[PDB]
């Protein structure tokens, strides 16, 4: 029971072709002990920003499914960043960083014609919640296949 | 049976050389019960990495006891080569230099990071400084903890 | 990069396009309901995919195929593949006092041209944003007089800083060799080559 | 969005259907019990699947085809088809007087007319009601002159809220693409876009 | 092995290819990313498939074929595929005068000499160090008369020991067959072993 | 038990070959390092795979094929089929004097021959030893007079026990029936069987 | 049940067959060994699969075929096709006489005839026991008057009981239909059953 508001009860009952955009706000592995950095990416592809930060639209080519049923189950999710990004491989391999701890909150937003159309009723007028949860996650895949096309995914697993 | 002509005696050795290797860390002086640690004779170095004593209740199987014993000093017993070779772990600066261009395509990483790493560590002896009952030993990690976020999270050890 | 064209240079008849395919490549995700309705939903984005395929080429026209190509590959460069079918040369003018408000997002960009553009866009003429690679397409369109909308098929890749200009004339595809794995062309008895296609994507 | 049409707008031909495939999707659960009877039970929805396909068009006609087609994609609303095969003009007459009873149901609609229709539909006429989107075809008629009973093929989707009134011509069907996951236009040599198809689905 | 060709050995004419496909296998990674941008990072190697076809052949040139071929499969050592398409006989003069700098690196070459090459290298004509084994091939050429640079499809698999020389000419594809877990030699009524093609694969 | 071949008996023609394919069967495991380079490692063995096909046949040929096939199937001799491809009839002579040495191995055969083999066989023409069944090529050849190396392309499947003899003439690949499982033909209405193919291989 | 054929009722002259397929299968166990044998082991059975095709049926005689297939079908009892490729009354004259010893195995039957066979059978014609169903070819011939020998392919079934007696004419191959899951009678324009065929296989 999250309210989901009348406006986009409305939204969702009618519109039937809506642009689904998640913000995946990960908090950065960092070593040696400091503030938060945190990495904004979403899915979607222009850049969506909500409530200040842009919120890069570069990466994550998917997200999975949030399986839970009634019984506590360290609930698990997987990103999937291209492993062609140097930056996110060169986070991922670093040798040093240690991230037991660090939020992932991914905001499912439900594009409008031009900007997020304000469900949530308690929390400000945005997108609706999917995670948030902390990291506890896994690394590259390589291919390099000779023949020809090979593929490189980052599984960021979070829990 | 294990018959001794399996094994190649001249790594064994090498690995049990690299188990007693000096621990500069602690000091003979400081060791009280000198003896019923199973040293003999004071004076001598004595201060060996994993100096493990071991009893081994012949009625558990001889799978379990032979992994008790690797899972004490740290190792496996590999009969790859056709030999046992029980190695041990190490360091050493001549490793092989493998070059990911080298080997083949396909590179799979895997850190599992969130459950199998932790910052403090508790163990559990069988102490001959108690008559032999059970003592915990416990450290911090101010470096670790703040490396993590200020999370608390222990080994367990027995 | 350009691609060769008769445009760009015609002392080498055939590396003209034969038959060019623009694949409107939108992945999107499609449920059928029971109830009787199709919910679909759109993530990631739009590439313009162009199925190039070429006639039979002398050693010379393939040879400086060669060359343009291998460039291309060396280079991080992109390749640039300029439409015939759409170079239609309406509105005409400069482009450089034309203004669009600050952000617009949304499919639509409504930008007022004050005396710099002469001329009505026909719906369905490639449109595009000075600084952001992609193509779009326009699919309606209405002017004031000074004002005059534009709705673009594509929902504005990039969304709009202020200074974004109209080009509509003259654009290119910034596109990638998808056959860059497996590009081979057989030299016949002939003394021709042959089976030379190229599949071409944008890397907006 | 009334897909354009040569009826809706003459400038472009070759905009007209050269085959139209009413597939007759008839989603059920279908056991072939051992006894030897086969049980057929209908959940779901009877939604009419069409399968256009187009001559050979000039690049005019399908620039404008282009901007229907997107302005469609990139808005939500639901393409619109008027089938010229089924639209014979019977009927006729103005349609404001035709009144429904309260619930009908039950795949049989007993609408009375004063005087208002002067024409009698045939079996195999397409019908529809006003307010909801679906069409259906009639599989057979009786009149008692100001009373004739209709009886429709699909059962009746939405019940009657007693202000429903019959069209009988003109009738558009509700429908959304699915071919635009990648949709293809290739360039033949001879300057016209062929073998353009599109597969269609109502949305009710 | 100088895989016979009617240059080493005329006496058997139809061991020319009638159909040789360069096959510019280049493998690497890519994601088509959510944003539209293809982003590509190459890994591996850039080896060049060729995938010779013959003529009919006469049993004896097929004799002569399978002896070579043979005595390849029974040896470790490499085919060696001299491709005459590329043999334009341009460059021409003596390579030993020729000079390279220490380590050139990134897919560039400057090499110079003095006044012992005579003649230009086009764009698309092969390339080859006389010390490492893989065939590149030239994608742009300039000059300062003792000193031209030579631009390289192929990122120079091997660093420069500073006594590489350029061959320009006769260059011989060191690879091995990879048809050669089943090959076919069938004898039709005419008398001719007809359809036989190798496919072939450098081993760098 | 020799499959009859016109040389055999040519009363009944037609049973001759139309199509002999001698498939260089080798299972061989390769790789493809992305350091460019190809590793391929033999185990298994080589079996000439001999896909033979037959025309329509008349009911006395296919009566008489069946026949002679029949006898191979009850009894466990092995079918034997000689070539007119490499029956060549060089070296002639006879090949009792001459001696090989003790073992060999290793793909290369160093026989002597004092007096009695006069001619130097060409490479590619099949060669076999006499007390081993499967019949090897030749892809090289040097002479010292008296002592004259053969190298073959088969890895010399038996060692030498030092009475090995060359035979040059007349040998038949030792043979069994792959298509053993389901060998039918079907009588047509010209009665004529048509549809007779065979697929040999060796049993070594 | 005997199919019906031309020789049981010819005022239905299109039930001849238009082709006869005598698959051999021989079901089996092999290994290609690394060494290069190929080692066959013989078990389960050899049966005889009969692959029948029709002419164009009229509705008449294709009327009386369904008859006759489907009465097989209803009850138990096997098909029983003659072949009359087969039926070359050969040996003739009476079978009562004949007699074999007690008990032969092993694919030679050494059957004695005092004077009451005229005729040599020859190789590949049909050869049956009266006792027990299968068919088997005569592969191989001799004879020393009284007492001849005759060679069968496959390897005796059955064992002699030592009053069994062999038939040379008129051998029905017991089967049963493989076709009867969906059997398929297409009525052309023209009038008749077209492409009828039937998969016989023996239940021995």
């Amino acid at each position: 029971m999250k309210k989901i508001l009348d406006s986009a009860k409305n939204y969702l009952n009618t519109h039937d072709k809506l642009k689904t955009a998640c913000l995946i706000a990960l908090e950065l592995p960092s070593s040696s002990g400091s503030a938060a950095t945190y990495i904004y990416l979403t899915d979607y592809f222009r850049d969506v920003t909500y409530n200040g930060i842009l919120y890069r639209s570069g990466k994550v080519k998917s997200i999975s499914s949030h399986k839970q049923n009634r019984q506590l189950s360290i609930g698990s999710l997987s990103f999937t960043i291209t492993g062609t990004a140097e930056d996110e491989v060169l986070k991922l391999v670093q040798n040093g960083v240690s991230f037991l701890d660090r939020g992932i909150t991914i905001h499912q937003a439900i594009i409008n014609e031009e900007g997020n159309i304000l469900p949530v009723d308690p929390d400000t007028d945005g997108p609706l919640l999917f995670f948030r949860g902390r990291i506890t996650g896994g690394g590259i895949k390589d291919n390099v296949n000779t023949s020809g096309i090979g593929t490189s995914v980052i599984t960021w697993n979070c829990s | 049976d294990i018959t001794l002509d399996q094994f190649p005696l001249q790594k064994v050795i090498s690995e049990a050389k690299i188990l007693d290797i000096i621990d500069e860390s602690y000091q003979t002086s400081w060791q009280p019960y000198w003896r019923y640690v199973g040293w003999n004779d004071p004076l001598s170095e004595n201060r060996q990495i994993v100096q493990l004593n071991t009893i081994l209740d012949t009625s558990e199987s001889v799978f379990k006891n032979v992994q008790g014993i690797l899972e004490s000093f740290g190792g496996a017993i590999n009969n790859l080569s056709g030999e046992y070779r029980i190695t041990v772990e190490k360091y050493s600066t001549n490793p092989l230099r493998i070059n990911f261009l080298d080997t083949y395509g396909d590179l799979d990483l895997s850190d599992t990071t969130g459950r199998n790493k932790f910052n403090s560590v508790q163990a559990s002896l069988v102490d001959p400084a108690l008559s032999w009952k059970t003592n915990s030993i416990t450290f911090y990690n101010s470096k670790f903890k703040e490396q993590d976020k200020g999370l608390d999270k222990k080994l367990q050890l027995s | 990069m350009r691609l060769p064209d008769p445009y760009t240079n015609p002392e080498y008849p055939g590396l003209g396009f034969e038959s060019v395919n623009l694949v409107d490549n939108d992945p999107m995700i499609r449920d059928e309901l029971p109830n009787g309705k199709v919910k679909e939903v759109k993530i990631s984005a739009q590439y313009w995919g162009i199925n190039i395929s070429y006639p039979e080429l002398f050693p010379d026209e393939y040879a400086f195929l060669d060359s343009r190509l291998l460039e291309y590959k060396r280079t991080g460069d992109y390749l640039d593949v300029l439409l015939p079918q759409y170079e239609a040369f309406r509105v005409r003018g400069d482009t450089k006092s034309v203004t669009i408000p600050a952000g617009q997002k949304g499919s639509q960009i409504i930008l007022n041209t004050n005396g710099t553009l002469t001329g009505q866009p026909k719906a369905g003429d490639l449109f595009k944003l000075s600084t952001h690679p992609k193509v779009y397409k326009i699919t309606n369109f209405s002017s004031s007089g000074n004002v005059w909308n534009i709705s673009l098929y594509p929902d504005l890749f990039i969304t709009t800083t202020g200074s974004e200009k109209p080009v509509f004339n003259g654009i290119l595809f910034r596109t990638k060799l998808m056959n860059g794995d497996s590009f081979g062309s057989t030299l016949n008895n002939n003394g021709t080559y042959s089976g030379i296609s190229l599949s071409l994507r944008e890397s907006l």
